[PDB]
RNA sequence: GCCCGGAUAGCUCAGUCGGUAGAGCAGGGGAUUGAAAAUCCCCGUGUCCUUGGUUCGAUUCCGAGUCCGGGCACCA
RNA sequence: AAUUGAAGAGUUUGAUCAUGGCUCAGAUUGAACGCUGGCGGCAGGCCUAACACAUGCAAGUCGAACGGUAACAGGAAGAAGCUUGCUUCUUUGCUGACGAGUGGCGGACGGGUGAGUAAUGUCUGGGAAACUGCCUGAUGGAGGGGGAUAACUACUGGAAACGGUAGCUAAUACCGCAUAACGUCGCAAGACCAAAGAGGGGGACCUUCGGGCCUCUUGCCAUCGGAUGUGCCCAGAUGGGAUUAGCUAGUAGGUGGGGUAACGGCUCACCUAGGCGACGAUCCCUAGCUGGUCUGAGAGGAUGACCAGCCACACUGGAACUGAGACACGGUCCAGACUCCUACGGGAGGCAGCAGUGGGGAAUAUUGCACAAUGGGCGCAAGCCUGAUGCAGCCAUGCCGCGUGUAUGAAGAAGGCCUUCGGGUUGUAAAGUACUUUCAGCGGGGAGGAAGGGAGUAAAGUUAAUACCUUUGCUCAUUGACGUUACCCGCAGAAGAAGCACCGGCUAACUCCGUGCCAGCAGCCGCGGUAAUACGGAGGGUGCAAGCGUUAAUCGGAAUUACUGGGCGUAAAGCGCACGCAGGCGGUUUGUUAAGUCAGAUGUGAAAUCCCCGGGCUCAACCUGGGAACUGCAUCUGAUACUGGCAA
């Protein structure tokens, strides 16, 4: 916390996708070694991004490791999520600010389990565009072998809703490039000039009123607590008081400063990460879930009428009925509730593959309104999305 | 060093000076040896205003005392023979 | 603040006329007077002597409009002051500009005098003065501002000061609506029916 | 420290040597009259005391000794002399 | 110390952190203190209309 | 952010390694009493913490939560 | 013009009167909590961990201390490019200014906090053996040289903090020499002791053209002063415990030497074996003290947040140094603990200054703006410094003011609630017609806080002088953090603006349903067992109302620790009974006596706070002028009945 940020070149949200051991904190380390040197940003390494006893002891990411790094045409602002089958939760919140994602398939391995469900999640939450990194290649010396794995990816997409053949699927390791090869540093140069190219210039919302779902919550030792997330509509300035509202209760604070990535900001606008810092509240009573929105507008809600569309085994998700009582996990905007559903009127049952209105019941508060979207998910596999129609409360 | 100073007494936005005798080292509203009258700069053109009495100046400035930028004005004000 | 709500029933809890709903008309007989406080009206109160004090103190409250935390400091006044207690009670709350306003006959209620006051309407000395108790001292003169002056909420409030008793402490113009406070008001001129005795009591312990 | 007022730590130190070799100075040409006490002549001690005479008076002047050490340093040690010797 | 819980159904059990007022209750042999309803995790009295101060009720 | 443990009728507890839930104490109903106790005659009075799956069938097999318990970390 | 003040009730019983606890009504708080919230004014806002701290920020300042024009910006003698005044540029204290660092003076104040401390402290009243910087009264002097020594080079050590060697240089830093006296010492004669120049301007004379010389200003050392300080000493007062009874060896006192600014076991050396203690030493626990604050009719009881005086402390323990003054909050040196840094050699730092953090907790604020005023530091001044302060924000945390319409309004409408279904009641409440525009919303006028400083101009002082310098009028240009200020005017229009306790008795206020010793209430007595005024809900009522209750806390009521003001035959309470030391108390007459006693007198009883009367914020809190008050205390002079001494 010193320079300030001068608002320079386009901001955008990215993140890695990936299976596990799969190449994805190796691939971002060479992004931050390589850009560094050549187009002249800032330095780092692979050992500051993952990091802490238990991400060492077995040598796997857990939590949403950021990086910031520069180009000649846009701004970046990485994300590395963990991956893997016990931490998906908080796999979302790093999914769910990202515009333009990273996909990375193994020139060895190929397609693996959680390659589909990592893309299936990314939808319906919010990711319009892909980008394939076929990151080992090196390990297999032979030009036929590798070519058949190009081939798999482009039925994993054009399966799933997407371009296929026209996302470009780059290819090169990431530890020849990390440590300095000049052929293999030039196909990660060549990996950022596809960022540009495919993915555009995302649309922001600089008007309509301002809201900040919080992603994680840190404690600064002399400044007090601050609540990280993506601005997802409007502009906050430095003085202007914010009721945060959500789980537990509602509270009124003031925004003291904002940040992005330990540097000074005035106007912190919708589209890009920043650190809010709050007035005269602790660590404990902020949780991981609320939402910090310009006092009057949100209202905290319970209870909600909403179009859900539930999935079938063609799509992904259930092949059984189920009567009201049945209680799964629904991912807002970050983290996850519990919610019981009530069926409407002359409605027995719920099939597989249809489209219903249902008033859904949850445990704790949240904030929304009508327009926003979710995707419900329940045993460690996803159930189907859905659209808000009515308040109730 | 003892000086002749104004002190600074009542409320938020209506001041009211009360002129005394007292050591430098000594606070603003600290000790001293004695008052002399007062000053307020909020009177108009009424009864009362200010005060100083013009004898007790004699012997501490005969002594050896400082008279402070306000209160060198206000023994101009009073005057001698005018 | 005031009371704002049902005037004329503080009227039957007490019984006699607190001059609450009087205006332009001269005399209620519109209210089931005396005999019904609340629902249980048919019934009829025993009465302790905390009551008797009680009743006392909230009736010469409810006629001048003022509130027990305002009300106890006027009686901590009261006990400063020399002579007799009792008197420099009822000094103090006739002192008040919203009752020296009414007894003027700028304002047909007291509520009307309050309100009137309160907007800047009444002028005292050449000062507008926007505070119901304000201490009025003797050798006064209360007027009304030319933007308030033969207006339509005066000169009909006006006429019943005709029909009024007229306190012989003050003087009135009713030519320009102007006023003039002549001296300090004595027991023997005002009331002749509510106790000062017994609101004594009720404070002293 | 963090202040730029850290000169009197340096002024202090360079003046507690000067202020030590006077302070050392003058209290050897005492003891070198004491040294004539106990057995000497009106002569031996007079002609120590003549030699801290002025000695100790520059230095009650300067401020180091505060002038009533100097009047008793005079007097207790003439009282020596002028009893015994 | 042993707490008295006012109203008509609680919420705490075994553990669950909350406030203590003081107040006997002059009925139970040496209970002296009583557990104050609203303040963190004794939650109010479900449908108390009349006198919500006590037993940390809100407005319908 | 993640690792673990805990939850069986109103309270205190057995139960199981797939066959449709028990024990004691309590409580309810009837006769007596103004009402009880005892005395006499009859009753489990259950969302096996919640909810889905593997099964013809699950407290007991496997997920996902709930609040609570304790443990380990990150620091715009 | 300065005191006009004292209430009771419930509760032992079948009932009574006692005794006696328990409870309640009232004030208040740095309060919290729960339910609710519109504004303005003035106050307040870590009581617990004196637990631990990231970040910024709280003390600097002068060229009027002298070299150096070390940097930077102007001018001026001269130079080089060429659009010969447009540009390149070396010297120059002649001005503006201004250094890593040497001096002068400040940092010891101002701020913060109560860990310790039960007497070293604090309070009140006296006292002799002291010093006191700048401020300032007075009387003299203010002589002339010396060496260094940082800057500044050089060569070097280091990651850094931070050196080292060898040279050169100035002074108001430092040291001798003359010169001294009411200063110092001695019985005297004597001996001895000090300093610094800077700053503005200028006629004659004098110029080696360095200036001498005059002159004003400031500035400088010696002494008797003054004031404010500060040090020390004694007397009384200043919490609880005897289930703490004997403590004390530099302990108590002397004589001598040393030491202290000063007296003194302050400290060594003998000498002497005393000093303290039932009118409580020692030991133990708890505690900053006071003005005051709260309460009380008062005597007292509690307390010592905020405002102010004193002490004590500054990461823990210790020590001294520099200074007039510290054994030093933001100095030094050691050790310790505990965080940071590192090139692993070694070095940093101290929030019980302001903000903020975590933590503890029932619980307490912004990492703001300003030197415009008020003092504070240095300054000739210009200014610069300031989390002292003055504002602003936050928080109903207090105290107080105004709001939330106002007249008329019968079909006594509708809906709710009760019922003897006749009607009553919610209720002139509501709906309508007549009418405002505090405060909020918007746009304009707009004070008072600002006294001074800067330039110029005439006169008076000052001098050789119409010059500078010092003073006084007198013109111009100005100086505001608060600030869309206080206040005023208009604009539109019922527009934006009410809860929450209680309702058996004490204690103001009733019925109906629901539940049936269950669920629950409660400050005491107590309510609930199928007709509940006590439980839960409903309508009605009562008291408070931007507050209201609940909890805790202190006094009060409690004459329930009783001096004023209680008791002890049987209610709690006469030792089982004598003798008796200290202690308390003492028949009666005449003296004296000044201790009690009283009477007067003097100084003191800090200021605020309190009480009385005034003045000012539109009013009140709040502020403020005067007086009384500060119930006392010490001495001085009397009275001499009563108390006491020594008497007869
Ligand atoms: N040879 C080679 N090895 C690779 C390459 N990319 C990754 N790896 C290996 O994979 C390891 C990195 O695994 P990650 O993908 O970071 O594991 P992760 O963070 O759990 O992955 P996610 O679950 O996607 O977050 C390294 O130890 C590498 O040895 C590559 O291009 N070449
Ligand atoms: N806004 C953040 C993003 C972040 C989240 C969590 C960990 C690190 C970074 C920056 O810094
Ligand atoms: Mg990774
Ligand atoms: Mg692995
Ligand atoms: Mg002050
Ligand atoms: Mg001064
Ligand atoms: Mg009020
Ligand atoms: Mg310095
Ligand atoms: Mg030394
Ligand atoms: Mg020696
Ligand atoms: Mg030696
Ligand atoms: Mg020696
Ligand atoms: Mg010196
Ligand atoms: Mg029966
Ligand atoms: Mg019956
Ligand atoms: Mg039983
Ligand atoms: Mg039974
Ligand atoms: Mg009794
Ligand atoms: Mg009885
Ligand atoms: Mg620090
Ligand atoms: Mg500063
Ligand atoms: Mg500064
Ligand atoms: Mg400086
Ligand atoms: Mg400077
Ligand atoms: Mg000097
Ligand atoms: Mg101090
Ligand atoms: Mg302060
Ligand atoms: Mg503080
Ligand atoms: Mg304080
Ligand atoms: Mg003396
Ligand atoms: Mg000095
Ligand atoms: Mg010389
Ligand atoms: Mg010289
Ligand atoms: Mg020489
Ligand atoms: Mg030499
Ligand atoms: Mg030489
Ligand atoms: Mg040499
Ligand atoms: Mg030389
Ligand atoms: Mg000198
Ligand atoms: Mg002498
Ligand atoms: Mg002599
Ligand atoms: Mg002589
Ligand atoms: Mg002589
Ligand atoms: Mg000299
Ligand atoms: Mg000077
Ligand atoms: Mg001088
Ligand atoms: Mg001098
Ligand atoms: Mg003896
Ligand atoms: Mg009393
Ligand atoms: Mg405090
Ligand atoms: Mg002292
Ligand atoms: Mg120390
Ligand atoms: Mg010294
Ligand atoms: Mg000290
Ligand atoms: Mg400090
Ligand atoms: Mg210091
Ligand atoms: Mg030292
Ligand atoms: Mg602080
Ligand atoms: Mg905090
Ligand atoms: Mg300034
Ligand atoms: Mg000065
Ligand atoms: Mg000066
Ligand atoms: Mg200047
Ligand atoms: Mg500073
Ligand atoms: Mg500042
Ligand atoms: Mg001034
Ligand atoms: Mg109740
Ligand atoms: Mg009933
Ligand atoms: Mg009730
Ligand atoms: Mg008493
Ligand atoms: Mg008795
Ligand atoms: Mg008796
Ligand atoms: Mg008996
Ligand atoms: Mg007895
Ligand atoms: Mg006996
Ligand atoms: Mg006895
Ligand atoms: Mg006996
Ligand atoms: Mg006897
Ligand atoms: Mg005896
Ligand atoms: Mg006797
Ligand atoms: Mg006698
Ligand atoms: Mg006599
Ligand atoms: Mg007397
Ligand atoms: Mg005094
Ligand atoms: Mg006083
Ligand atoms: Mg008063
Ligand atoms: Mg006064
Ligand atoms: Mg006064
Ligand atoms: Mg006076
Ligand atoms: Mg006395
Ligand atoms: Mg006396
Ligand atoms: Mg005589
Ligand atoms: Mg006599
Ligand atoms: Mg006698």
């Amino acid at each position: 916390s010193k320079e300030k940020f001068e608002r320079t070149k386009p901001h955008v949200n990215v993140g890695t996708i990936g299976h596990v051991d799969h190449g994805k904190t190796t691939l971002t380390a060479a992004i931050t070694t390589v850009l560094a040197k050549t187009y002249g940003g800032a330095a780092r390494a692979f050992n500051q991004i993952d990091n802490a006893p238990e991400e060492k002891a077995r040598g796997i990411t857990i939590n949403t490791s950021h990086v910031e790094y520069d180009t000649p045409t846009r701004h970046y602002a990485h994300v590395d999520c963990p991956g893997a089958a016990d931490y998906v939760k908080n796999m979302i919140t790093g999914a769910a600010q990202m515009d333009g994602a990273i996909l990375v398939v193994a020139a060895t391995d190929g397609p693996m389990p959680q390659t589909r469900e990592h893309i299936l999640l990314g939808r319906q939450v919010g990711v319009p565009y892909i980008i394939v990194f076929l990151n080992k290649c090196d390990m297999v010396d032979d030009e036929e072998l590798l070519e058949l794995v190009e081939m798999e990816v482009r039925e994993l997409l054009s399966q799933y809703d997407f371009p296929g053949d026209d996302t470009p699927i780059v290819r090169g390791s990431a530890l020849k490039a990390l440590e300095g090869d000049a052929e293999w540093e030039a196909k990660i140069l060549e990996l950022a000039g596809f960022l540009d190219s495919y993915i555009p210039e995302p649309e922001r919302a600089i008007d309509k009123p301002f809201l900040l779902p919080i992603e994680d919550v840190f404690s600064i030792s002399g400044r007090g607590t601050v609540v990280t997330g993506r601005v997802e509509r409007g502009i906050i300035k430095v003085g202007e008081e914010v009721e945060i509202v959500g789980i537990k209760e509602t509270q009124k604070s003031t925004c003291t400063g904002v940040e992005m990535f330990r540097k000074l900001l005035d106007e912190g606008r919708a589209g890009e990460n920043v650190g809010v810092l709050l007035r005269g509240i602790k660590r404990e009573e902020i949780e991981r879930g609320q939402v910090l929105a310009k006092p009057g507008t949100i209202k905290p809600h319970t209870k909600f009428e909403s179009e859900v569309y539930i999935l079938s085994k063609d799509e992904g998700g259930r092949h059984t009925p189920f009567f009201k009582g049945y209680r799964p996990q629904f991912y807002f905007r970050t983290t996850d509730v519990t919610g019981t559903i009530e069926l409407p009127e002359g409605v027995e049952m719920v099939m597989p593959g249809d489209n219903i209105k249902m008033v859904v019941t949850l445990i704790h508060p949240i904030a929304m309104d009508d327009g926003l979207r979710f995707a419900i998910r329940e045993g460690g596999r996803t159930v189907g999305a859905g659209v808000v129609a009515k308040v109730l409360s | 060093m003892v000086t002749i100073r104004l002190a600074r007494h009542g409320a938020k936005k209506r001041p009211f000076y009360q002129v005394v005798v007292a050591d430098s080292r000594n606070a603003r509203n600290g000790r001293f040896i004695e008052r002399v009258g007062f000053f307020n700069p909020i009177a108009s053109e009424k009864e009362e205003g200010t005060r100083l009495d013009l004898d007790r100046i004699a012997h501490w400035v005969g002594q050896g005392a400082t008279i402070s930028d306000r209160v060198a004005a206000l023994i101009k004000e009073v005057n001698k023979a005018a | 603040a005031r009371y704002l709500g049902p005037k004329l029933k503080l009227s039957r809890r007490e019984g006699t006329d607190l001059f609450l709903k009087s205006g332009v008309r001269a005399i209620d007989t519109k209210c089931k007077i005396e005999q019904a406080p609340g629902q249980h009206g048919a019934r009829k109160p025993r009465l302790s002597d905390y009551g008797v004090q009680l009743r006392e103190k909230q009736k010469v409250r409810r006629i001048y409009g003022v509130l027990e935390r305002q009300f106890r400091n006027y009686y901590k006044e009261a006990a400063r002051l020399k002579g007799n207690t009792g008197e420099n009670l009822l000094a103090l709350l006739e002192g008040r500009l919203d009752n020296v306003v009414y007894r003027m006959g700028f304002g047909a209620t007291r509520a009307e005098a309050r309100q009137l006051v309160s907007h800047k309407a009444i002028m005292v000395n050449g000062r507008v003065v926007n505070i119901a108790s304000y201490q009025v001292s003797p050798n006064d003169v209360v007027s009304i501002r030319e933007k308030a002056k033969k207006q339509s909420r005066v000169k009909a409030a006006l006429e019943l000061a005709e029909q009024r008793e007229k306190p012989t402490w003050l003087e009135v113009d009713a030519g320009k609506m102007e006023g003039t406070f002549k001296r300090k008001p004595e027991r023997s001129d005002l009331s002749a029916d509510i106790n000062e005795h017994l609101i004594v009591e009720l404070y002293s312990k | 420290n963090i202040k730029s007022a850290k000169k009197r730590a340096i002024q202090s130190e360079k003046a507690r040597k000067h202020n030590a070799s006077r302070r050392s100075m003058m209290r050897t040409f005492i003891k070198k009259v004491y040294a004539a006490i106990e057995a000497g002549d009106k002569a031996a001690a007079q002609k120590a005391f003549n030699e801290m005479q002025p000695i100790v008076d520059r230095q009650a002047a300067k401020g180091l000794i505060h002038k009533n050490k100097a009047a008793r340093h005079k007097a207790n040690l003439t009282a020596q002399i002028n009893k015994l010797a | 110390v042993t707490s008295y819980i006012g109203g008509e159904g609680h919420n705490l059990q075994e553990h669950s952190v909350i406030l203590i007022r003081g107040g006997r209750v002059k009925d139970l042999p040496g209970v002296r203190y009583h557990t104050v309803r609203g303040a963190l995790d004794c939650s109010g009295v479900k449908d108390r209309k009349q006198a919500r101060s006590k037993y940390g009720v809100k407005r319908p």
